[PDB]
């Protein structure tokens, strides 16, 4: 579940190629950032990297938070965490993304939806297009290459 | 050519050129614009008047 | 007016560090990126912390408070003295105490800028806009409200 | 179909009055710019130059390109282009802009929507608003100054 456990091993890997080195859960971020995008901050509920994510509010003793979902309630895009703090770090709705993204369990040019989980899936408030097809990272774990510019 | 970029000096000297020309037509005239037709002007403060108005 | 006070003879009591943000005067948002979009526009009436509209008529076209359907931006700032407003544009998002309708408005509600201008609960917004506080009172016709503005809504 | 006058002009410009002087095709970029604009380039298919654009996606040997469009599909606006590298430079529909724009061949205040060959229209879905009357560059080529702001609802 975690984006980069700590694991020791007795072998070291050999690099063979420098193509498709880039289809990990690690792979952090944008793949084609600007410098004048807005990031922010929030803290996590729950593991909502590399989700789209909502707000949500607790009893009102703590501040605001943020957790996995979509739908009307699509705040932004979950892009990083930091574990060591807890805090999750989004893309605002009103700026546009591109890197990988969860995808529920598509081809180049079709248009996807967030469900209430901040999956990824076939079409529409929300303007999401598949630049790519599903890579799968584990058996349930499918990522997409996503064009995110704002809702529809 | 193909784009219309400049060096900085020439850049510069050009865009002052055409400041000092909207510099003279505001005292001249008292109004700011673009405009041939002299329309969408620029709002400006009281007690701020050129020679013709 | 954002700084109404020009005399007194004595000191406001203000030495408490808490609860000191929440004042007419605070412009400008809570939390602010330094990627954040800012114009400046020629305003009429009042529109400090509004959301506003472009009224083009001669003179070049002008901001004034106002909302629905005909929403360009909330404004953050004014400069009295130059009679401009600075106004952040509705693609970009806001943080930050705005002007609401009432004092019915709780956390967690959504919210529609109306014809003044003013937040107020709501299926028929749209923009996105959520409250994050409850409805505190300035004077007695003015309420603020926290609320993130982010985006516009697909339908109705 | 070229950003620059495709024929050289025959005099030396008598350039002493200020007024008017923009109103020309090659003026790139927008007339008001912030420092904090995101800009993106694409390659570009067919001549998008200041039209609406959308993206559009090949048989998958090649990466996806820009082509002129609008309606549902559009993805932003081109401001520029360079011609040696077919380079089309886009403001994304979620960034604001204010500049002049293909019209399709309208006074002050009119919401104006893109169509299909991405050009400006009179009215649906894109918030663009007409701040001048269309000016005349070619018999069948028409540009007015417009503010985008973003997706309307509904």
């Amino acid at each position: 579940l975690m984006k980069n456990p700590q694991q020791d091993s007795g072998l070291l890997s050999n690099s063979i190629d420098f193509r498709d080195q880039n289809l990990i859960f690690s792979n952090s971020g944008g793949v084609c950032t600007s410098s004048k995008d807005k990031i922010e901050n929030y803290p996590a509920k729950g593991y909502p990297y590399k989700r789209g994510v909502k707000l949500s509010f607790g009893d009102g003793t703590t501040e605001l938070e943020v957790e996995a979902g979509g739908g009307d309630d699509l705040y932004g895009v979950c892009s990083d965490i930091d574990e060591f703090s807890g805090m999750a770090t989004v893309i605002p709705i009103t700026n546009n993304f591109t890197g990988y993204l969860t995808l529920k369990k598509v081809n180049p040019g079709d248009k996807l939806n967030f469900n209430q989980h901040g999956e990824l899936e076939k079409v529409k408030s929300v303007n999401a297009i598949a630049l790519s097809k599903a890579h799968k990272l584990t058996e349930d774990l499918f990522i997409v290459l996503a064009s995110v510019f704002g809702n529809r | 050519i193909n784009n219309n970029l400049l060096p900085f000096a020439q850049a510069y000297k050009l865009a002052s050129s055409e400041i000092i020309k909207l510099i003279n037509h505001f005292v001249l005239t008292g109004t700011v614009s673009i405009q041939k037709d002299g329309k969408n002007q620029k709002r400006l403060l009281p007690n701020m008047y050129g020679l013709l108005n | 007016m954002k700084n109404p006070q020009h005399d007194a003879s004595l000191l406001s009591n203000s030495n408490e560090f808490r609860d000191k943000n929440v004042e007419f005067f605070a412009s400008g948002g809570t939390r602010t990126s330094k990627f954040d979009k800012l114009e400046n526009h020629p305003f009429l009436g009042y529109p400090y912390k509004r959301g506003v509209k472009r009224v083009i008529q001669h003179y070049e076209p002008h901001v004034e408070a106002g909302g629905g359907e005909d929403l360009y931006g909330i404004c953050i700032d004014i400069d009295e003295f130059s009679k401009t407003a600075t106004i952040v544009p509705i693609t970009n998002n806001f943080e930050g105490y705005l002007v609401a309708k009432d004092s019915t408005v709780k956390v967690k509600d959504k919210l529609i800028f109306n014809k003044d201008g003013a937040l107020e609960k709501v299926n028929k917004a749209t923009i996105n806009a959520t409250a994050l506080t409850d409805a505190k009172q300035i004077s007695n016709e003015v309420y603020l409200v926290k609320v993130a503005v982010f985006g516009n809504k697909a339908m109705s």
